[PDB]
DNA sequence: ATCACCCTAACCCTAACCCTAACCCTAACCCTAACCCTAACCCTAACCCTAACCCTAACCCTAACCCTAACCCTAACCCTAACCCTAACCCTAACCCTAACCCTAACCCTAACCCTAACCCTAACCCTAACCCTAACCCTAAGAT
DNA sequence: ATCTTAGGGTTAGGGTTAGGGTTAGGGTTAGGGTTAGGGTTAGGGTTAGGGTTAGGGTTAGGGTTAGGGTTAGGGTTAGGGTTAGGGTTAGGGTTAGGGTTAGGGTTAGGGTTAGGGTTAGGGTTAGGGTTAGGGTTAGGGTGAT
């Protein structure tokens, strides 16, 4: 019949604290607080948000339902924030 | 009863196709009119500007010991040199990595 | 009758300008997307401050000159001057030839 | 005693070994994850491409990677090497994301 | 024979709005100036963004679909809601009047 | 034969004008073609942000016992408005001077 | 003996007397010269309206007390009060100058 | 018709405008290193926008810079300026 | 822990001046009306690309433990920048003079647009083999004691 | 000097994808015809650069001094390195159905053009909002108790 959706919750933990420590070890930091991990995941998601919201705006303009490579392109774009290979 | 036809790149002596940078130029409201020699000083330009890129990354990949040149080789070409850092400073290329830089004062003592 | 549209790229003279550069150095699938990407980039740069010099003087042509204006623009010192210079080169080769 | 390094030697290691690599640092499933939860409050019911998803991703790490950067400078700027909160806030403000 | 060029302002229209506003303030040359300036930056900013919608998605046209999008990626929360209301009424009231 | 002219910005009941708006859309090479609409909702928009501005500014000028505003007067309207301030984060106001700001740990102790 | 302010206090004196007002804040004549020194190196026999001088001296001050916020800033997270050329250095730096 | 060479211009900017430009800015006590390194950095500054004014001239065929000349150099620079004929 | 004394910015009143706001004319630009043609809407069908689901196995994450070295706080000192004063000098302002320069008007011509046919180049598709990656093994330099 | 370990260099083998080869269809080029955008010349207003004078506000240099920046030392806690257990993600696979896209048919919305009337720009002028100058005063800083 209808492939009905569901809702989700509490996944900016999966951003774990290893991950940010290898992506900071590739920034060439050798030591780390505590207290980083929470301040990173605040700065990913407002990062996230902005981006996802201008996308989500360049395809409802064009009347579709999917999120395709060139509206995070264009989205970046805009933002001062060019992105090298996934078209344009 | 016409002429055999010459490609407008051969003309000018060029690999991109100057054509189609007349084209586009046409179709992307750009202005009302485009000149005859813009679309090759264009054409010529970006010809330079691509082969800059190509032979620092084919260095890059030389030195890597590698025969295809991959977005790594790419990163690593345009970061180390100063003007191509400067015209692409606010680029991400995807798979590219980051150039090796550590600190002088995190090294350690002895 | 149902057809995909086709898509343009780079990718066949970004090829011939590597055999050039480099006889034996090949290019992966995801480095020729990136340079199509870079030359896409450069063209819109280009061609969008062209268009300016061309409204802000009342001119209704972008001509080679607003062309050479713009990359003078957006180049720094030594890419401009050997773009500069490889642009009129070919040009004047181009006029040469009738 | 069993053998064992010295605080900052695998530090730098791994600092060595993730500045010569190109692969992705965050896994993908939880990524995804989140990327699905924060767009479904602009809109119900999206879908996403494969290459979407991926250039988020691309996106968002490089980002983390350059302000991990500059956090790096301002820590060492206050004669540490121990990259802080407040080192980040700085970097932000000093951006222009005034954070 | 040999007469300057007029020059267009948006002076008349500001001083408009300001007697809607505050009725009993004014304001200065340099003043005016600066509010020239900022309607032309946003002119150019929308009219941009919603030109690159418009090519994006092979329209021909601008509409005032495209100005709500640009309105929308171009202003923060409550000014781009404020702005969208503004922009659907007027639309509204035009069409009402045949 | 022909009725009496109205304004499109009458129509829309706007102060801004629509004709010129139309005229600006069609000169300035932004596409082939320009709706109806989109002079009025531009005409529109471009009103409520000047509203917006001035609202702002003419507090400011009463704030400081003043008659006229000044560009002083615009420079704190902007800055001491989140989205304002914004919008226009990488513009300069000639005249406009800068917010009285002073870090706390400048101030003397006791 | 004679009235003698504590280091300090004329400098917070200074700070609210200068963030108060809009004037500009360097000798013009000086700067005018500095900006013909500066483009007859660029190009000979220049010729400079008085509105292209003060639209650069608007843009140069406003640009200097930009960087010098946040240079102030990067020097309390040092926990100093003085500014020194490393702060100056170090804001350029992350702001993408240097 | 004769013009004359300028030099050494920079010390024009003296001391007292480079702390009035620092109190605006709200900084109360400046280390006496700052003066030559504020002087490079406006050099370096008006460098960079008195050549794309004056390209920007050029491109006219003028020998006179105007305002817009520089309203369009600092647009460009990603410094956009109010009040100049914008 | 007020307190006398003293400096500075703010407040108020008056003359005056220059910048704004009102008025008038007029040329240009917007509005109206008739006409035409193509971009955009619409409805159908077609394929295809994403979401949902099951399995599974290795690999990455989590938490506990031990320990050291980096961070923070305190005291001492010493030198550097703030504050103040005075002599002089260089900016500011107001004025003139002229040659360079920028703008307009009339003229006209050639470069750019438009349409059409045809032919050459580039994208889609297929297929193979050579570069790249994986697994096992050995040297080799650097770390910790 | 000594033991230990982790990244790097070598070799054999599989396998994924890059590079070469066909084919066709569509996009570029040649050829002819038309027109208006821009280049050329002359003339005229206008405005920026150079020179003058006067004065008075701003800068530079020297002297006194305090407090802020630098350094050394000592304690302590928090973050790094390590290890075992178990959760969960990466990969492979299939299915179906909702979504995207093309293709043919209409139509009405937007472009064109001409005539005429409204309105916004340029130029002139008076008066009132703002400013400069002179005189209190209220707030806050500083050394003393």
């Amino acid at each position: 019949a209808k492939r009905h959706r569901k809702v989700l919750r509490d996944n900016i933990q999966g951003i774990t604290k290893p991950a940010i420590r290898r992506l900071a070890r590739r920034g060439g930091v050798k030591r780390i607080s505590g207290l980083i991990y929470e301040e990173t995941r605040g700065v990913l998601k407002v990062f996230l948000e902005n981006v996802i919201r201008d996308a989500v705006t360049y395809t409802e303009h064009a009347k579709r339902k999917t999120v395709t490579a060139m509206d995070v392109v264009y989205a970046l774009k805009r933002q001062g924030r060019t992105l090298y290979g996934f078209g344009g | 009863a016409r002429a055999k036809a010459k490609s407008r790149s051969s003309r000018a002596g060029l690999q991109f196709p100057v054509g189609r940078v007349h084209r586009l130029l046409r179709k992307g409201n750009y202005a009302e009119r485009v000149g005859a020699g813009a679309p090759v000083y264009l054409a010529a330009v970006l010809e330079y500007l691509t082969a800059e890129i190509l032979e620092l990354a084919g260095n890059a990949a030389r030195d890597n010991k590698k025969t295809r040149i991959i977005p790594r080789h790419l990163q690593l070409a345009i970061r180390n040199d100063e003007e191509l850092n400067k015209l692409l400073g606010r680029v991400t290329i995807a798979q590219g990595g980051v150039l090796p830089n550590i600190q002088a004062v995190l090294l350690p003592k002895k | 009758k149902r057809k995909r549209s086709r898509k343009e790229s780079y990718s066949v003279y970004v090829y011939k300008v590597l055999k050039q550069v480099h006889p034996d150095t090949g290019i992966s699938s995801k480095a020729m997307g990136i340079m199509n990407s870079f030359v896409n980039d450069i063209f819109e740069r280009i061609a969008g401050e062209a268009s300016r010099l061309a409204h802000y003087n009342k001119r209704s042509t972008i001509t080679s000159r607003e062309i050479q204006t713009a990359v003078r623009l957006l180049l720094p010192g030594e890419l401009a001057k050997h773009a500069v210079s490889e642009g009129t080169k070919a040009v004047t080769k181009y006029t040469s030839s009738k | 005693k069993p053998h064992r390094y010295r605080p900052g030697t695998v530090a730098l290691r791994e600092i060595r070994r993730y500045q010569k690599s190109t692969e992705l640092l965050i896994r993908k499933l939880p990524f995804q994850r989140l990327v699905r939860e924060i767009a479904q409050d602009f809109k119900t019911d999206l879908r996403f491409q494969s290459s979407a998803v991926m250039a988020l991703q691309e996106a968002c790490e490089a980002y983390l990677v350059g302000l991990f950067e500059d956090t790096n400078l301002c820590a060492i700027h206050a004669k540490r090497v121990t990259i802080m909160p407040k080192d980040i806030q700085l970097a932000r403000r000093i951006r222009g994301e005034r954070a």
